[PDB]
RNA sequence: GGAGAGGUA
């Protein structure tokens, strides 16, 4: 991170795109609520509507 | 020893020296280049690795995120090389960037991390070198020559005294950045020390010396010797070492120590600095008039008032040494100066400097750089940082860094790559050294000093140029906040990387397009050194020095191959071993010399490192032991051959041919050519257009093979094996047990490209020179491309040549050509050209391609088909129609003035969202049809391979003959077999077939959509219809053809067969040259080369007539072991002994047109070789014979020479230059005739051709030729009434570019009219 | 029409 070595969560999203966040903020780190485990969406992320 | 396909024809190989080191591949340094550009470097030091890691990770403004690198990929090509070159486009290759954006948290302190991104993002198309060298920009071509610049330093120089009318010379002092701002340093002819930055307006030294935080005290201790005045009770007891004394003069009584040294009247000798330093004496006792000017050094304040008593840097005088030694001063520190080698050029320019602080030097160079602009404090010190001390706006590279320690005899090859303080100090302390006297100067031709940037590092440095606006634009946006939910695609923009990327690929000074009318003018074509472009100098502003060879070039860069004209010597082409260094600058391999004995090791030394050791000639006798084996033997030291010992030497050459290029080391016995006569030689060389057949030379130098498979155009095995089937279009090579992967196991296929279109208007075509079911080996030529004979450079034809002069048919430099060599059909030439119709967007809309054209019959329609397109196959003449079109109110286009030929191909092009013709829809057809052809001839080919595969492993393990075929070839895998891992084999087979039943069925249909769409264009064009025209140029009086030792000629009368000189056997000769061009134009090389094709024929002949007469193998491997005999200890020793009997029979069926003689470059066939040719021929050996007039049919006296000299046909052809015109269109502004052949267009009567018409009496044809013929438009229309009228008188008027002139006067503020 | 490059004598 610029001289600053961090452990991040890698979650992959649409068109693969990668998002690494850090493990001290993982209360921002939810399971999934739509019951869709094995068939669940992915989200754009950053947004299609650019 | 020999390979199969060389048993094919073996050339027979003169010439004495064993080769240490095979010729390299041709293109290595394109290769190397580029593949040092696109290459993933770990080390990052090379390619995109390196400008990215330069650029990325680029910062915020405000500092909240920051977006980093991570790695980049090239995409796969949308089309292939020859796709793009069909359709017009890039042959590119997409940049995809693993970008990664951090966000930092704003109220926690610098460096916290709310979130990271990353994803995979595109940026520009970078266009791919192909497998040759070339790149494919727009369907044209090009290659990026390489450069020869300046390599960045520091460079000290001196124009020689031509200057300041004194004759004292000026040294000067160069840095040059690889990247950034220059800085000089020069003497004034007054000693002043200057700088200037950028060539802008001069300045002292010390004000950029002030600059670095140093005040005079600092400069006058850094740059002086330090002499000590030790004042005490009696009379100045100064101290003085004795080594400053040396070449002075005596001006008192040196006397110390209580003896008289040193009377005044003397000069120091050597004995008296010698009795100073044994008697050890350290201080004199000087009188005080010893201060009668000198210098102090340092500022000398007083002790109890503490007020200023003198300044540091002021001539002292008897006062102020007064005012000195009253204030408690004992010590008086003062600058050791002399006459010759210490000058005190410092403090002048201290004296000259108005700047006493640093702030008035910061303002004084911010004034210099931008004048106007009212300085401020921080806007000057920011402008000097940043000007030289700043990573991004300056940078020495790793040469820069290299060449400027390696300058001032420092250590280290690394360091800053920006400039410190201690590199510019030396700087200013050299150059003073060098105006003192010790150190030399520099030579700015010396090839230690230029440097090879080619296509890598030029692209790269346009693609970094480009990633500065990105970086910046990234910045920009990346500095405007909210920056939480965004993506590195709207923060990178790609139009700016393309832009600087396509600019330079597409329209450069260096970036020309291909010459491309051989293998031989491609392949030196990319391998030219142009000194011309960016960083480098210019054609009409070139010395006559630079245009020198300079002794360094021997081995690097060929001195005898350079284009004539305006530039000669800015277009080097490199040598034939040269390499280019690590760095850049050009080394050429040299053997290691031992003690005494030439080893085979060998080192590719640099051109500095050339100076230092001592390296042999390149045709030393060297005996079996490597002993010189005389004592005095030719080398080179220092820029200066010498006869050195046995015993001295420390490399020798690696070859007789590592001087020349590779386009002048063709040339056969260049060693007894001109220099001027073979520089015109081996340019002419380049020019020699693809004949009908490619035959092979009689005489050439070994070095055809290497050039003809260097270059890409003969198709080569890449993996050898049997070949299964030949066409004429395609080449299928089954590979070897030995040699087949076990993954994807297969076959090779080869496509021979067809008749198609070079790039200057010739044809190339692939031959297959293989027959079915042949031993091939990896490496070997299958298809011969244009002008090539089994995979060796022909360029020509070789043809029997009589020096006579024939009734001054051949006066200056003609050449009388016999009627068999046009009706042997040997010379004419295919020229394949290019014709197309647009169909635009016009004011009453866009117009049809359809046949109905007004005022047309039958005549013009009756080839064209009902779309508007001719036809495949048809042929046509001049002034005929190809493609119909119409004017919204006649715009067909029209086959132009003179010109035949058969239409070969129709390529019909419609933008997307246009209905095409029947025409298109039926070019499409069986454009889609062909592809699924090719598709599936290339899978069931394969499927063949796969089974066959499949049968040969179950040959073993499970076999039964009969149920490999009960049931069919699609189930091979079910019957029986002991599963084993050759169960796995076959199931790796079986997965590898599927495979290809998914690769056809996908790539059928990506082809269906590439083929269906309809392509992009220009905007406003609907549909564009390219037709391709075919001519047989054939030969006739007018041709430009030439031989290989330049003795270019017009071929001026095409003489019947029978006119024609015979000898007494009857044959007539085909060429009736000039002798005369021989004892001017020194090229006796084409004397010994025709001697020796008519030796090579008296043997082609002899082994014709055992052939034709059927005599037994013995006989014909006898003589043929006699033939490739004979030597004088030549290396080549062919041994027919191995050869199994039918080899021996093809070879000679291939010898039966002459036997092929290599002659290296300078390890020539001597005389004495040529006489035991001619002698084991049948042939006299003067080499002369007696021919009888085909008129007379009387004995020319004095017999006269014949031979088989390789002429090549030039394409300089004469229906491409001849030219007329009696009255076309004429020019908008100037009512003048146009200029071209392109234009029909009339000639220029121009400045000098007026003189000579002042210069007779002739006025009325001057008065017509430059008012009624050109320009008075009044009066060429009433002219032509007259002719036609038939009345010859002119109206003479005045012309309309007077007034055109009369017009840019008076529209300025000039009145200016005619009178009465 | 203008630049850029290469070529011929
Ligand atoms: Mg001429």
């Amino acid at each position: 991170a610029g001289g600053i070595t961090g452990e991040y969560l890698m979650l992959t999203y649409a068109n693969d795109a990668k998002l690494y966040v850090p493990v001290s903020s993982l209360h921002l780190i939810s399971r999934y609520a739509g019951g869709a485990e094995e068939n669940a969406p992915l989200h754009k992320l950053g947004g299609d509507a650019w | 020893v020999y390979s199969y396909t060389e048993k094919k024809r073996i050339r027979k190989d003169f010439g004495k020296r064993p080769q240490v080191l095979d010729v390299p591949y041709l293109l290595s340094i394109q290769l190397d280049s580029f593949q040092k550009f696109i290459e993933q470097d770990p080390e990052g030091q090379y390619g995109l690795e390196a400008a990215f890691r330069s650029v990325f990770p680029i910062q915020s403004y405000s500092g909240n995120s920051e977006l980093q690198y991570v790695s980049y990929r090239l995409g796969e090509p949308v089309f292939d090389v020859q796709e793009c070159q069909i359709r017009g486009v890039t042959y590119s290759a997409p940049l995809r960037v693993k970008l990664r954006l951090v966000i930092y948290e704003r109220e926690a302190p610098e460096g916290t991390v709310k979130d990271i991104k990353e994803q995979e993002v595109y940026m520009g198309e970078i266009p791919l070198m192909t497998d040759n060298g070339t790149f494919v920009i727009n369907g044209t071509e090009r290659v990026i020559v390489s450069q020869l610049h300046r390599s960045p330093g520091v460079f000290f120089d001196s124009d020689k005294g031509k200057t300041h009318s004194s004759g004292k010379v000026l040294y000067n002092a160069r840095i040059i950045p690889y990247r950034g701002s220059w800085l000089d340093f020069e003497f004034d002819p007054k000693d002043n020390l200057f700088v200037r930055i950028d060539r802008r307006r001069k300045l002292p030294a010390t004000i950029i010396l002030r600059a670095l935080n140093y005040t005079t005290e600092q400069i006058l201790d850094l740059f002086f010797e330090k002499v000590i005045f030790e004042i005490r009770d009696n009379k100045l007891q100064m101290e003085l070492v004795p080594e400053r004394l040396r070449g002075e003069t005596a001006s008192f009584d040196i006397e110390a120590n209580g003896k008289v040294y040193v009377e005044k009247g003397r000069r120091i000798t050597a004995r008296h600095i010698r009795q100073l330093e044994k008697d050890d004496v350290k201080l004199i006792e000087v009188p005080v008039e010893y201060i009668a000017g000198k210098v102090v050094a340092k500022d000398y304040i007083d002790e109890s008032t503490g007020e200023l008593i003198c300044a540091a840097n002021m001539e002292l005088s008897l006062d102020l040494l007064a005012k000195l030694s009253q204030s408690g001063h004992k010590r008086i520190e003062t600058l050791f100066t002399n006459d010759l080698d210490h000058g005190p050029y410092i403090s002048e320019t201290l004296r000259v400097d108005p700047t006493n602080d640093r702030l008035s030097a910061l303002v004084e160079i911010y004034r210099m750089m931008r004048p106007g602009e009212p300085p401020t404090r921080e806007a000057a010190e920011s402008l000097f940082e940043n000007l030289f001390f700043s990573e991004d706006r300056y940078d020495l590279s790793a040469v820069g860094r290299m060449k400027f320690n390696r300058s001032l005899l420092r250590e280290e090859i690394e360091g800053s790559g920006i400039l410190s303080k201690d590199d510019i100090i030396d700087v200013m302390k050299k150059l003073i050294d060098i105006r003192n006297g010790k150190g030399e100067v520099d030579d700015i031709d010396h090839l230690g000093n230029r440097r090879i940037r080619s296509v890598g590092e030029m692209a790269e440095n346009q693609f970094r140029v480009g990633l500065v606006r990105v970086e910046r634009a990234v910045k920009e946006r990346l500095s405007l906040g909210d920056l939480d939910t965004l993506m590195p695609q709207d923060m990178i923009n790609a139009k700016p990387i393309s832009a600087a990327v396509k600019e330079f690929f597409g329209s450069s000074q260096l970036s020309q397009f291909m010459d491309q009318n051989n293998p031989l003018s491609e392949i030196t074509h990319k391998r030219r050194i142009s000194a011309l472009g960016p960083g480098g100098l210019t054609r009409e502003r070139a010395g006559f020095e630079v245009r020198d060879v300079h002794p360094t070039h021997y081995g690097r860069v060929c001195p005898i191959e350079t284009p004539e004209g305006p530039n000669i010597g800015l277009i080097n082409s490199l040598s034939v071993y040269a390499q280019t260094n690590e760095y850049g600058f050009l080394e050429t391999p040299y053997r290691k010399v031992t003690d005494g004995v030439v080893t085979d090791e060998i080192h590719y030394l640099s051109a500095i490192e050339e100076g230092n050791y001592v390296i042999a000639q390149a045709n030393s006798n060297l005996d079996e032991e490597g002993h010189f084996v005389e004592d005095l033997v030719t080398c080179r030291s220092k820029g200066e051959s010498s006869l050195f010992s046995r015993d001295q030497v420390d490399y020798m050459d690696v070859s007789t041919q590592q001087v020349v290029s590779v386009g002048a080391s063709l040339i056969p016995f260049l060693e007894h050519d001109d220099a001027n006569r073979a520089l015109m030689g081996a340019n002419m060389q380049r020019q020699a257009v693809p004949t009908l057949r490619a035959d092979k030379p009689l005489v050439g130098t070994g070095m055809e093979r290497a050039v003809a498979v260097d270059s890409g155009v003969t198709a080569v095995a890449k993996r050898g094996g049997v070949v299964q089937y030949v066409d004429a279009s395609r080449i299928v090579i089954k590979v070897n047990e030995d040699e087949m992967y076990p993954g994807e196991a297969g076959i090779d296929i080869y496509n021979l490209t067809k008749y198609t279109r070079s790039n200057q208007n010739t044809c190339i075509n692939q031959m297959p020179c293989v027959s079915l079911g042949e031993p091939v080996e990896r490496g070997d030529v299958l298809a011969d491309g244009p002008s090539t004979d089994l995979g060796e450079l022909a360029l020509g034809q070789n043809m029997r040549v009589a020096f006579m002069p024939w009734n001054g048919y051949n006066f200056e430099d003609s050449i009388l050509v016999s009627e068999r060599v046009v009706q042997e059909d040997r010379f004419t030439t295919i020229h394949i050209q290019e014709l197309a119709c647009v169909s635009r967007d016009t004011k009453l809309g866009p117009e049809e391609i359809t046949a109905d054209i007004p005022n047309v019959g039958e005549a013009a329609l009756s080839k064209l088909d009902e779309s508007g397109i001719v036809y495949i196959g048809a042929e046509v003449t001049g002034g005929d129609i190809l493609v119909g079109k119409v004017t919204p109110k006649d715009s067909s286009l029209r086959v132009p003035n003179g010109v035949s030929g058969t239409v070969i191909d129709v390529q019909v092009f419609t933008r997307d969202g246009v209905e095409k013709d029947k025409r298109a829809l039926e070019i499409e057809e069986m454009q889609l049809k062909q592809a699924k052809k090719d598709l599936s001839e290339e899978l069931q080919i394969l499927e063949a391979g796969l089974f066959s595969r499949i049968r040969a492993v179950l040959v073993a393990g499970g076999v039964e003959a009969e149920k490999l075929d009960k049931l069919p070839r699609d189930r091979w895998l079910e019957l029986g077999l002991t599963d084993e891992e050759k169960q796995n084999q076959l199931e790796q087979l079986a997965e590898q077939y599927d495979e290809l039943k998914h690769e056809f069925e996908k790539k059928l249909e990506a082809k269906r959509r590439k083929i269906t769409q309809g392509d992009d264009l220009a905007p406003g064009v609907l549909k564009i219809v390219k037709v391709y025209l075919a001519v047989k140029r054939r030969i006739q009086p007018g041709d430009k053809m030439a031989g290989r030792h330049g003795n270019k000629g017009v071929i001026s009368k095409i003489n019947p067969i029978e006119d024609m000189p015979y000898d007494e056997n009857g044959t007539p000769v085909d060429i009736v040259l000039n002798p005369l061009g021989v004892p001017s134009r020194m090229n006796i090389g084409q004397i010994l080369e025709t001697h020796l094709g008519m030796a090579a024929k008296g043997i082609g002949d002899k082994i014709n007539a055992m052939l034709k007469q059927q005599q037994e193998v013995a006989k014909l491997r006898e003589f043929i072991q006699r033939a490739y005999d004979l030597g004088a200890d030549v290396r080549q020793k062919v041994d027919l002994s191995t050869f199994s009997d039918e080899e021996v029979m093809r070879l000679a069926e291939n010898l039966r047109k002459g036997m092929p003689i290599a002659t290296p470059v300078f390890d020539g066939a001597k005389e004495a070789e040529i006489k035991e040719l001619l002698k084991l021929g049948d042939l006299p050996t003067s080499g002369q014979i007696r021919l009888y007039d085909g008129r007379t049919g009387e004995q020319f006296e004095r017999p006269v020479t014949v031979g088989y000299m390789y002429m090549l046909k030039l394409n300089h052809l004469v229906d491409d230059k001849m030219h007329a015109r009696s009255t076309g269109s004429y020019s908008l502004v100037t009512q003048q005739p146009l200029g071209g052949k392109a234009q029909f267009g009339g000639q220029r009567f121009g400045e000098m051709e007026v003189w000579a018409l002042e210069a007779y009496g002739a006025a009325y044809t001057l008065q017509e030729m430059l008012t009624v013929k050109s320009d008075d438009v009044n009066g060429r229309t009433k002219m032509y009434k007259n002719i036609v009228d038939g009345n010859h008188q002119m109206e003479p008027g005045m012309p309309e570019s007077f007034n055109v002139l009369l017009k840019e006067i008076r529209s300025l503020g000039i009145n200016i009219e005619l009178e009465d």
